[PDB]
């Protein structure tokens, strides 16, 4: 009954950006306001999760177990034999399909492959997976994707999308989601995973520049 | 369906997509979803016109958008819509929830594409929109619904109602989904079909 | 589903200055085929109406529209036109909307004054669907939709229009369990109507 | 919804949030929930019958003279939750509430909507008889801000209508103003 | 679906249609509804038969003689009753049984008989078999009788049609007498017999 | 929606790349038809997760086959039987060349080899047109009074490409779930050729 | 349950079962499921218990009222039209008549036999041979095989014999035989030696 | 459906219907609904499609296993006890045998005929005459009237003829006659001229 | 409940049991299940007959003739069909009808016949009547036949019993031939006939 | 129920009402709802699994040494709402809540039960970090008294357990004491 809603992401010319709000809603009650739903799994991967928070914590536990077990008897676990975004995604999809006693979540695994390819995939409680230049989960799949898809309508738009353009698009999508989503919060976390700069994880970001003045006329 | 209304500095503009669907099947690719209630009152959704005209003749006055709203909501309550127009009291933009409740708005969206259109409206709507800016904004919201929603497609219909002048209805304002030419012509040679009987009908 | 009890399909297409309307002849009680002579196309002068759906409702509406168009012709001293008849059909379906008829009508005809083709359909929402190319109705509407959408091309000559519509109907009927047992095609011109029976699978 | 009517020294202040939701989606975030059913009688809900009640109250005003707030509550009851607030020189500012059961309760202050549940203790501990306009406004601001903070289906700007012998004064407060409280 | 099998002086005639439907949509008009379990066993359905064929191959390897029709039908009926809307005939010939037809259905029944029709069109096939069936039919007469019996059901039953696949089970194994399109067959039968008078054409 | 057509020494398996949930587009390019090597192309549509599981298990099975038979090219009939025994709310179609070098399309247990087969949401829109245009159903030689049927000639891979493109263009026009791009995989003696064609994105 | 009709060159032959079953036992094995609407029109009817006879007597009363009022025998085509109107109106009434009817008549003005099948929804259809409910599932194949528009009354009676034998052989219930009535230019008669 | 049994002075007479009906059509009209459990014991069974024959063959296998194991023909009383145990256990299992049986035997040690009626619940009862399902609703009134413990096999056959005629007269469905078998000191035999 | 009426050369014999039950509780063993509508009409049930009797009085006042059995049965059948689990026989005599029995049931059915049995025990009453009924029964034989049929139903049917009430409808009206306790009648019948041999005693 | 755990300057105070109800009937009006699952770890259901958790925690204390409050919450979670409050000199006072979803949330203060709904706004405005013992006790008294005043299924005496390095101190407050607050 405790759930989180929003996870949105898009890939750009040099990596992936992913953000989510820090809220846990107990039905209609905005009960918990500090929940973190972006789970870095390395300098190259972030796992954003939505839905049941208990299953979100379970998935976080599994991801930390992955990072632990990969280092066993593996001297190259640090640089060359480190976990890829794809290995994490396939492990998580296998977990979801095994439980599916399904895990009541939807997960976007975002990152950059060791060869530099942007990884961005979706998986949910049914085991349905897909990739796209922009991904969103829950209520964001309806409001956020139209906004993000104006920036990258197709694959060929990715190389023409700069860091700042995608960043401002994601921020605007969070502002719109806060406008129109009842189970959303003003506070969100954002993670940039650039192929050059690596994971750049921002926390406690603020939805700003909201417009309310036109209410006085109505 | 995707319907948006956008109030601008001197009037109101409503737009819609032209796709009608029978479940997953597109029955009509060019359905007109903007309907006149009176010359300057139009509606769109996801008797009233005739009664409005009769009352306009009876009272010898231009219809109020509030009159159409009141009659339509009372009709639905007895047994979603956007009704927008201009009347002597200015330009108006109302929405009706078919169970009876109504609200005022400066920009609205309805239909399955309502969320995709509302994203664009929230992102780009501002006070003191000019006519051209408002038409562009409504068209962009409808296009967002078209591209992102499976129930919306084909073309954009726009109706612009400005206070000082008559309403201009822009049937198929944009046509972004025109079909490409087929690779081959599938013309059968005459005599391909086997016929049992041929007769002339006395119409 | 009352419309699926008896099955059957109707398709109307527009040619160059001429119209075609076609239907299958099967009447059945679900799986059981009862009659191969239940024509679903009626004419009320120079305007043709194909009605699919529940067969009792087809007969009832045929009787009702014969009554209404006979009175119209007597009062007006002119035959009803395809557009006026489309409006009449739309209003008659509405008058029973609560407890509706389980039918999908297809109007086809040539307006006698302008002399140009007209075809129209009516959807579940009751919206008139007036189409420049083709109207399909019945159980095989999906099969017909794809078939017509691939075969149809603008400005078909009557002899090519016959072949196109007959192939569309035959190949859609072959893939519909509840449709078949023969087909009839009307080619409607300014001056004459030619009725043809098609050879087809009798299973 | 989160509506709140409070009688105070000079009259009655009726206030409400501006969010309306259809599920998780915010259908309208700037809705005006305060309904003027008669000159000095304003009501809230937690629309068709509001028009019917306005009709019946105009008919009553024509036949029998100006209705009181009790009159409006009675009309609602015979047509039927609702908070009916009003002002007149004889009864001063009045608050009536008509919960879902259909009973009519005259109260010093009333709270309704899903947001009201979260502020029962706050309003109980903070209400005082015959507050000033400033004190009443601050009280409503704090109560509605907490109701908005906790209730997902409540939010947006806070609107208030102040009813007094002087006239009808409409106030609006933005999230930048009350969320910092 | 319509499947019929009947025994006569010349062995067994197995006739089936070919249609498959998903509701009203005709998914296919060339489905094979007879499985050739052995050169002497035909399974008619209206995984199971793959299992039965595997068991028959094992029996052929283990035992000196071929699996009997009774044994195969009993295997299938036991398996079906374990998982207890389907009907099958196990048609075959054994030197110590003669021509034998066993009807098996999803309820677990198992019936030895001379004539069986199964599927939505079964009543229409019965109408023709019962009135035209004789034990002493020639092979040509019996093949025509099966073809005509499936044609009747295909005409009157909406979910039956496509084409008629004729099989003949003789002392030397089953013979596949080919596929007949019901579209061509209906008309050919109508001219040669003069039946189906109500049908225009 | 997927579509397999067998022809003269070629087979094609085509499908739209759109992925949807309810009335929302998940992705516009999610490949649906897979070149499985050994000159076999496959697609498991239907419920996505069960299709993925079936494809994964079939890849495991073919890897074991290669192990036991020393990397022998898996024949289309062997693959079809394997796919049966593995069989999920899935409608699988596999296409390739049979041991005689003829195009072969297998549709799925209860596998059926057929000259052509459509599957998915818009199978009903596509298949009748292909019956008419490939199998020449309901077509007769002109002037024969419906006595002589139009002979079933074979179509070259060019003509089949045209037919597939037009069928999917029509399905895109009239089916809301169909069409962001068209993925066509041609299987021939040379190998597997992949073509992509754009479709309307509304 | 069993209501069969066959139109031959000169007459219409209607056969109907004799049994009446209420729950656990057969109450009657000589019931006549036909009403003479007119000197040359005959209506067989089948369906749920009370509705059949109620509807049949109501139709007979109205048809006789028309005949007396107009001093004219309504044609079978007009009688079937009236019956179809009554069924189609009741199907969307508070309590429908769940009745299926075969109307066999001899049109004296056209000098032709006519047979109409009307189901409880009001689905009228003019047929060469008819059968309501499951009875058609067995008899239609035989009739398609053997029916000829030119048969004489004797050949039509033989074909009905074949159909009734098939129904007795394959249909599970015991309908206790059939009553066969012939509608002809000479009026209505009943075949006893059937 | 129809399973009747009558114990007379010297023999047990079991009658069972010949028809097998699945859904819309009668699949067979010569079905034998009896299994010989022993040279002097016979079991008739009725019930839903697949359970009856499965249960009958399982019982036959177990009874023959006992007989071979002990080189001794189990008495009808012991056979009916075994059948009752199997039915009573299965009814509170995951899949009951929803089967009713009449067990008619001649006890060679006691030189008396015995008839036992057992329902799917496991309700065994030793009867002078028996009938399962609705068949007893018609026959019991005739048997109560005419049954005598002293009847000869001919009189018992005549009383079975009376009962079967009553069932044919009043019971709606057609059960295609009965197969009648007599269990006697000489073994089991079928009455063909019934 | 068990009621039977049959026609013979001597008129109509109407026999009914007396038991009424509420579940397994036997509320009464002396319920009168025959309504004496007129001196010539008997209603048998297994408010309505109050209405019918009032209508018959009104009819006999309006017209010279007595209400026919057909008319009374159709009054009751229309009434029941208007409110459409019950079964009644309308039994009577009219000079221009003769002895007549009309069976009416809750479903709106209305049947003229020679023999009818209604109620939970109807199958046993049929088993006795069908096998012992003749048209040329003496009045004594017919009365005994009705008594014996109700006795059979009462013995075998749990919800039938109490006592047998015999009515006889002659040309001059109906005759009440008394009430017979099934307890005494059962034994009397057992000794005189020698039937019910399975019953100890 | 109306349970409330609050960390403060010296430790954690866990408090609850004493009313239990089956429908409108008060089955027990003096129940002790604070459950000691380990020496300095107390929980509060909002009984059998409490025994199981105590069993597992004793087993843990024997094997691996003294469990933490997080250990107790983990054991609840793996067996499974709960408020788990405890104290140790390494972590000081801790509060964990395990709402019906099954997720575990470490909090400065927690409120649960049906009565918690009515005091969300009050506790939000009145809570302060690192209050004194007296201040924390007064805060809990006022919060629980309002929850009791509004929640029909909450009432009776207010019980508190004060966990600190000094020891475990139990407190009781009667309606004559807190209803007048």
């Amino acid at each position: 009954i405790v759930t989180g809603t929003s996870v949105i992401s898009m890939k750009y010319d040099n990596g992936v950006i992913i953000a989510a709000d820090n809220l846990g809603s107990y039905g209609s009650l905005l009960r918990f306001n500090g929940v973190e739903r972006l789970i870095p799994v390395g300098d190259n991967t972030v796992v954003g999760i939505s839905g049941d928070i208990s299953d979100m914590q379970h998935i976080e536990r599994l991801l930390k177990d992955l990072v632990t077990e990969n280092a066993y008897d593996n001297p190259l676990a640090d640089a060359e034999e480190a976990l890829e975004p794809s290995y994490i995604f396939e492990y998580l999809a296998t977990v979801m399909y095994q439980r599916r006693n399904p895990l009541w979540n939807a997960i976007i695994v975002a990152g950059v492959q060791s060869n530099g390819d942007q990884f961005l995939r979706y998986v949910n409680l049914l085991g349905v997976t897909y990739s796209s230049p922009t991904l969103a989960t829950g209520f964001g799949a309806h409001m956020a994707n139209p906004l993000l898809r104006k920036v990258v309508d197709r694959e060929s738009d990715i190389p023409k999308t700069t860091v700042q353009v995608a960043e401002e698009a994601i921020v605007n999508a969070m502002r719109v989601l806060y406008y129109r989503d009842a189970r959303s919060s003003r506070n969100f976390s954002l993670a940039i995973i650039d192929k050059n700069t690596g994971l750049t994880f921002k926390k406690n970001l603020q939805v700003e520049n909201m417009k309310w003045d036109f209410a006085k006329d109505i | 369906t995707t319907i948006v209304g956008v109030k601008f500095n001197n009037g109101v503009v409503i737009a819609a997509d032209t796709r009608s669907t029978q479940g997953p099947i597109v029955a009509d690719k060019n359905c007109a979803k903007l309907h006149r209630i009176s010359p300057k009152i139009w509606c769109a959704g996801a008797l009233i016109g005739s009664n409005i005209e009769l009352h306009s003749l009876y009272t010898s006055r231009e219809p109020r958008v509030v009159s159409a709203l009141q009659m339509l909501k009372q009709h639905l309550f007895k047994y979603y819509l956007i009704v927008a127009g201009v009347d002597p009291t200015g330009s108006h933009l109302f929405s009706i929830h078919a169970h009876g409740s109504t609200d005022v708005g400066y920009y609205l969206s309805l239909g399955s594409g309502s969320l995709a259109a509302m994203a664009v409206l929230e992102s780009h709507w501002k006070q003191d929109l000019t006519k051209e800016e408002a038409i562009k904004l409504a068209s962009d919201a409808i296009q967002a619904g078209i591209w992102n929603d499976l129930g919306s497609g084909s073309n954009v219909d726009v109706c612009v109602m400005e206070i000082g002048k008559d309403a201009e209805y822009l049937r198929n304002y944009l046509t972004p989904n025109v079909r490409e030419e087929k690779q081959k012509s599938y013309k059968f040679p005459r005599g391909t079909t086997a016929v049992l009987k041929e007769s002339i009908v006395n119409i | 589903d009352p419309s699926s009890i008896n099955g059957g399909i109707v398709v109307a297409m527009t040619g160059k200055d001429c119209v075609a309307i076609a239907c299958d002849l099967r009447l059945g009680s679900q799986s059981l085929g009862v009659s191969n002579k239940f024509e679903k196309i009626f004419h009320y002068g120079h305007v043709f109406l194909g009605i699919t759906g529940l067969a009792t409702d087809v007969t009832t509406l045929n009787e009702m529209f014969r009554y209404k168009t006979n009175l119209y012709k007597l009062k007006e001293e002119r035959a009803i036109e395809p557009e006026t008849f489309t409006q009449l059909v739309s209003s008659s379906l509405y008058e029973r909307r609560f407890g509706p008829y389980f039918v999908g009508p297809v109007v086809a005809g040539i307006n006698s004054k302008s002399g140009k083709p007209f075809i129209a359909g009516f959807d579940l929402i009751g919206c008139i669907d007036e189409a420049k190319d083709f109207i399909v109705s019945g159980t095989a509407s999906d099969q017909l939709f794809g078939m017509c959408e691939s075969l149809y091309e603008p400005n078909l000559e009557p002899e090519d229009l016959f072949e196109t519509i007959s192939q569309a109907l035959l190949n859609a009927a072959d893939r519909d369990a509840l449709s078949g047992w023969g087909a009839v095609v009307y080619i409607i011109k300014k001056d004459e109507v030619v009725k043809r029976y098609l050879k087809m699978r009798q299973d | 919804t989160s509506i709140m009517a409070v009688t105070f020294k000079d009259g009655v202040i009726l206030g409400a949030d501006s969010r309306t939701t259809t599920g998780a989606y915010i259908a309208n975030r700037v809705t005006d929930k305060l309904t003027r059913v008669h000159d000095k009688i304003w009501c809230c809900r937690s629309q068709a019958i509001a028009d019917i009640v306005q009709y019946h109250l105009e008919l009553y005003t024509s036949q029998y003279g100006t209705p009181s707030t009790e009159t409006a509550a009675s009309v609602f009851k015979e047509l039927c939750g609702i908070i009916v607030a009003g002002y007149d020189d004889k009864n001063k500012g009045e608050v009536y509430t008509i919960p879902l059961g259909g009973s009519v309760h005259k109260l010093p202050y009333a709270i309704a909507g899903s947001g009201s549940t979260f502020i029962y203790g706050y309003c109980d501990k903070n209400f005082r008889e015959n507050m000033s306009k400033e004190e009443t406004v601050d009280f409503i601001k704090h109560s509605l801000s907490q109701a908005i903070k906790w209730d997902g289906s409540s939010g947006g700007v806070i609107r208030m209508v102040v009813l007094t012998a002087a006239g009808v004064e409409r106030l609006i407060f933005y999230p930048d103003e009350y969320e910092q409280l | 679906t319509t499947t019929l099998a009947f025994r006569f002086q010349g062995g067994i005639i197995v006739a089936v249609d070919s249609r498959a439907t998903a509701g009203n949509w005709v998914a296919s008009q060339t489905v094979k509804k007879v499985i050739e379990i052995n050169p002497f066993l035909l399974g008619t359905m209206a995984f199971w038969e793959t299992w039965l064929g595997s068991q028959c191959r094992l029996h052929e390897l283990r035992e000196k003689e071929r699996i009997s029709v009774a044994a195969a039908s009993k295997i299938l009926s036991n398996l079906v009753y374990q998982y207890k809307s389907m009907g099958t005939m196990i048609c075959g010939y054994t030197r110590k049984e003669g021509p034998t037809i066993y009807y098996v259905d999803s309820d677990g029944t198992r019936l030895k008989g001379d004539i069986f029709c199964v599927g939505s069109g079964q009543t229409f096939a019965y109408g023709v078999l019962d009135s035209n069936y004789k034990w002493d039919l020639s092979v040509e007469d019996a093949l025509y009788l099966g073809k005509r019996s499936i044609l009747a059901a295909a005409h009157r039953d909406a979910y039956s049609g496509g084409s008629v696949n004729l099989y003949h089970v003789t002392e030397d194994g089953w013979i596949y007498h080919g596929n007949h399109d019901v579209g061509e067959l209906f008309w050919k039968v109508k001219e040669e017999e003069g039946s189906f008078n109500n049908v225009i054409g | 929606t997927i579509l397999g057509i067998a022809g003269e020494d070629f087979a094609v398996l085509a499908g739209d790349t759109r992925n949807i949930t309810d009335y929302s587009i998940n992705s516009r390019y999610e490949p649906k038809v897979f070149d499985c090597g050994d000159n076999i192309v496959m697609s498991a549509n239907g419920f996505a997760a069960d299709g993925d599981a079936l494809v994964k298990r079939f890849k495991n099975s073919v890897k074991w086959y290669h192990f036991d038979h020393n990397d022998k090219k898996l024949s289309i009939n062997s693959a079809a039987r394997n796919i049966q025994h593995l069989l999920y709310y899935v409608h699988t179609i596999i296409a390739g060349l049979d041991e005689d070098g003829k195009g072969a399309v297998y549709s799925f247990g209860s596998y059926e080899r057929e000259q052509c087969r459509a599957g998915g949401a818009a199978a009903s829109l596509i298949m009748p047109f292909l019956d008419n245009q490939v199998n020449f159903k309901n077509q007769y030689e002109p002037g024969t009074n419906g006595k002589v049927k139009k002979p079933l000639k074979y179509l070259s891979v060019e003509e089949v490409i045209k037919l597939v493109r037009d069928s999917f263009t029509s399905a895109t026009e009239r089916h809301i779930q169909v069409g962001d791009g068209l993925e066509i995989l041609i299987v021939t003696k040379d190998g597997v050729r992949k073509e992509f064609y754009e479709l309307k994105r509304d | 349950d069993i209501i069969l009709g066959i139109r031959v060159q000169d007459s219409v032959i209607l056969a109907s079962s004799k049994a009446v079953t209420r729950g656990i036992s057969v109450l009657k094995d000589s019931d006549d499921k036909t009403r003479q609407l007119s000197p040359h029109t005959l209506m067989s009817f089948a369906g749920e218990a009370g509705d059949t006879v109620q509807f049949a007597e109501y139709i007979q009363a109205n048809i006789q009222l028309y005949s007396i009022r107009e001093d004219y025998e309504l044609s079978p085509q007009a009688v079937s039209s009236f019956v179809r109107q009554e069924l189609a109106k009741s199907i969307r009434s508070r309590r429908p008549y769940q009745v299926n009817v075969l109307i066999g008549g001899y049109d004296k003005k056209k000098n032709k036999p006519e047979l109409y099948q009307i189901d409880y929804l009001g689905t009228k259809v003019e047929l060469p041979y008819g059968a309501h409910g499951y009875s058609g599932f067995y008899t239609f194949s035989l009739l398609d095989h053997h029916y000829r528009p030119d048969m004489t009354t004797e050949e039509g009676l033989d074909l009905l014999k074949l159909c009734v034998q098939e129904l007795e052989k394959r249909m599970p219930m015991d309908f206790k035989g059939v009553i066969v009535k012939i509608v002809d230019k000479d009026g209505i008669r009943q075949v006893d030696d059937f």
